[PDB]
C-alpha cells in the first residue's frame, strides 16, 4: 500500500520513460486546421475537458499550432469562424518531447517551463528515405504525477 | 534541455556558416524570409521539391536554387561539385554569411550537404556526423553515413 | 534536491492538513448566480482556465451549486442566459472537506471519487450564536500534487 | 469519508427518528418535500426562521410547526414542554414514523431539541451529544452544552 508504493513511483522517474505515460495520437482530441467554430464543434471543444487542443493539417499526425480556451474569448458562434484563423491570432509555442526522455527530466522542465503540454516524437531508421519524427501523442504533467500517485 | 521547437538551427566553422530550415507556405512566406535575414543568408538551396513562391525570397535579395535529389539518397556529384563551386564564390562574396540549407525533413539530404562541407573543410568523418546530430537527432540514414564514410576530400575549400 | 525533496513530500501528507494547501475564498473564480451569459462574461470565464467554477448567491461564501465548461455547450452569448438556469438543468455534486483533514486521506478521495474539486470548511465556536460551517476556499488533486512536486 | 454533501441527517433511537435538515427555497421547495416523504416524516419543526411558503409542504400532509427561538441559546421551557408533548402524540400516532427538525444552520438549535429528546428517552449526556457529533461535526456551543449537562429527565417519554 499506499505512501510506500507512491515513494517507489518517485524513485522509478528515473527508470520509466515518456513512452510508458503518453497518450498516443488516437485518443487524443485535435482539431483540423480548415474547421470552422460553428455552435456543434465549439460545444465538442468545451465537452472535451481540455484547455489545449493540437491543431493540425490535413492528416493527424501532422501537429501545426495549438489551440488555448483563453482564444475562444469573444468568439461568436456561427461568425462561422475558421480555425486557423484563431491560431492566426496568436503565437502560442508548441514544445516537443523525445520518446527516450526519462521521466524526472520532464518532471523538472514542467516545473520550470511555459506550457504543461509536450508533444511526443521518436527518430526514424526503418523507412528507405530520409529519417524523420514521428509523432506519438501528448504528455502533460497530469501524465508523470500519475506515476507516483498509482 | 530535453524539449524544442519548429525551429531553424545553425552550424558554425572557420567562417562557414549554415542554416537547415523548416518548410514554410505562402502562409507564413513574409515571416520566413524574416528568418532568414536575422541569421543573414544570403543563400537558399532547396534540396527537397517544396511549393512555395521563391520570388517573395529572391526579392528580398538571397540567392535562391533548386537542386532535388531522391528522397534518402546520397547527393548526385553533379550536386555535390555545383554544392562546393557555389559555397567557394558566396564565402568569397561575403566571409562570415550564411548559407541556408532546407527540406521537408531537417533530418536526412539537407544536413549530408553540410556535412559534406565541413568534411572537405577539415573535420573527421567520426567528428562530423557528431556536430551534425548533437543539433538535429539522428541526422542521417544508414545510406547516407555509408556515403559520407566512403567520401574523400581534395580538399577543395 | 530533487527526488529526495518530493519522497519527504509523500513522507508529509500525513502530516499536513486541507488549510496548509487550498485557495482561499479571495483568490477563488467563482459567479453569482444572478449572473448572466453573455459575451463578456463567457470570455471570462474561458480565459480564467477553470473547468469547474463555484456559484454562489449573494455572500461570496455562500456556495450553491457548481458550473462546469460542459455546461456552456449550446449556450448563445446574448441570449441573455442566466447562469441558475443553467445550473438548474444539472445536478452537479457539490463536495465539502473539512480544513482539519490530512492530505494523504484527501488524496486517496480524490484518487476515488468523483470531483477533482473540495471545498473547504472549519467549525466556527466564538460568536454568541448557532455554531456554523465556515467556508474557507477551494482544494483540488493539483493543489496535493504540488507538496509532493515542490 | 471525511468528504460530504448539503444534505439531510438521520438519528435513530428505538423508535424515535429525527431528520435534521437544511433551509429550501421556493425554487426547490417541491423537491424538498420529496425528500422528506422518503424520510417518512410527519411532522417538521422550523426552530429558525425561514421564509418559504409551508402549504406545499402542509398540503403534502405534513404537519408542520413554527416554533423560533433565539440564536444560540437553550429552548424556552414552553418549546421544550410543546415539543415532548409533540413527541409523545405522533409516535402515538404512527411508531417509527420520523420528526423533521430544520433551522438554516443545521449545527445549533434544532440539534439541541434531538438531544433533549433522547436525554429523555434514555442515554447519558456524555453519550448523547457523541451520537450527534459524529453525524454533524462540532454540533453545539458551549451555552447549548450547558444546559443539556444541567438538564434532567423526568423521564417522560
Ligand atoms: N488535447 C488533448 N487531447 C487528448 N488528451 C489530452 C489533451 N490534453 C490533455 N490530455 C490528457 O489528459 C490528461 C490530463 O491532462 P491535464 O494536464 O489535466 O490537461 P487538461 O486540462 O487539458 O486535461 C493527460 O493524460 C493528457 O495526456
Ligand atoms: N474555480 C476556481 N477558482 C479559483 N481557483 C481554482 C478554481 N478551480 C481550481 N482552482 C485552483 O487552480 C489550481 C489547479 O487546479 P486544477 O486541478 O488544474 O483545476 P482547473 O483545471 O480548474 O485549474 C489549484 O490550486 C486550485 O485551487
Amino acid at each position: 500500500q499506499g505512501p510506500l508504493n507512491m515513494i517507489q513511483g518517485v524513485l522509478e522517474l528515473r527508470c520509466r520513460t515518456v513512452e510508458d505515460v503518453l497518450t498516443p495520437l488516437e485518443d487524443c482530441f485535435m482539431l483540423d486546421a480548415s474547421t470552422v467554430l460553428d455552435f456543434g464543434v465549439l460545444a465538442s471543444i468545451m465537452q472535451s475537458g481540455h484547455t489545449r487542443i493540437p491543431v493540425y493539417e490535413e492528416e493527424r499526425s501532422n501537429i501545426v499550432d495549438m489551440l488555448y480556451l483563453k482564444d475562444l474569448a469573444f468568439v461568436d458562434p456561427e461568425d462561422c469562424t475558421p480555425l486557423s484563423t484563431i491560431t492566426r491570432f496568436y503565437n502560442h509555442p508548441l514544445h516537443f518531447v523525445f520518446n527516450d526522455t526519462k521521466l524526472d527530466a520532464v518532471l523538472e522542465e514542467f516545473k520550470r517551463g511555459k506550457s504543461h503540454l509536450a508533444i511526443v516524437q521518436k527518430v526514424n531508421n526503418e523507412g528507405e528515405g530520409d529519417p524523420f519524427y514521428e509523432v506519438l501523442g501528448l504528455v502533460t504533467l497530469e501524465d508523470v504525477i500519475e506515476e507516483i500517485i498509482r | 534541455f530535453a524539449m524544442n521547437r519548429p525551429a531553424p538551427v545553425e552550424i558554425s566553422y572557420e567562417n562557414m556558416r549554415f542554416l537547415i530550415t523548416h518548410n514554410p507556405t505562402n502562409a507564413t512566406l513574409n515571416k520566413f524570409t524574416e528568418e532568414l535575414k536575422k541569421y543573414g543568408v544570403t543563400t537558399l538551396v532547396r534540396v527537397c521539391d517544396a511549393t512555395y513562391d521563391k520570388a517573395p525570397v529572391e526579392k528580398e535579395g538571397i540567392h535562391v536554387l533548386d537542386w532535388p535529389f531522391d528522397d534518402g539518397a546520397p547527393p548526385p556529384n553533379q550536386i555535390v561539385d555545383d554544392w562546393l563551386n557555389l559555397l567557394k564564390t558566396k564565402f568569397r562574396e561575403e566571409p562570415g554569411c550564411c548559407v541556408a540549407v532546407h527540406c521537408v525533413a531537417g533530418l536526412g539530404r539537407a544536413p549530408v550537404l553540410v556535412a559534406l562541407a565541413l568534411i572537405e573543410c577539415g573535420m573527421k568523418y567520426e567528428d562530423a556526423v557528431q556536430f551534425i546530430r548533437q543539433k538535429r537527432r539522428g541526422a542521417f540514414n544508414s545510406k547516407q553515413l555509408l556515403y559520407l564514410e566512403k567520401y574523400r576530400p581534395k580538399m577543395r575549400l
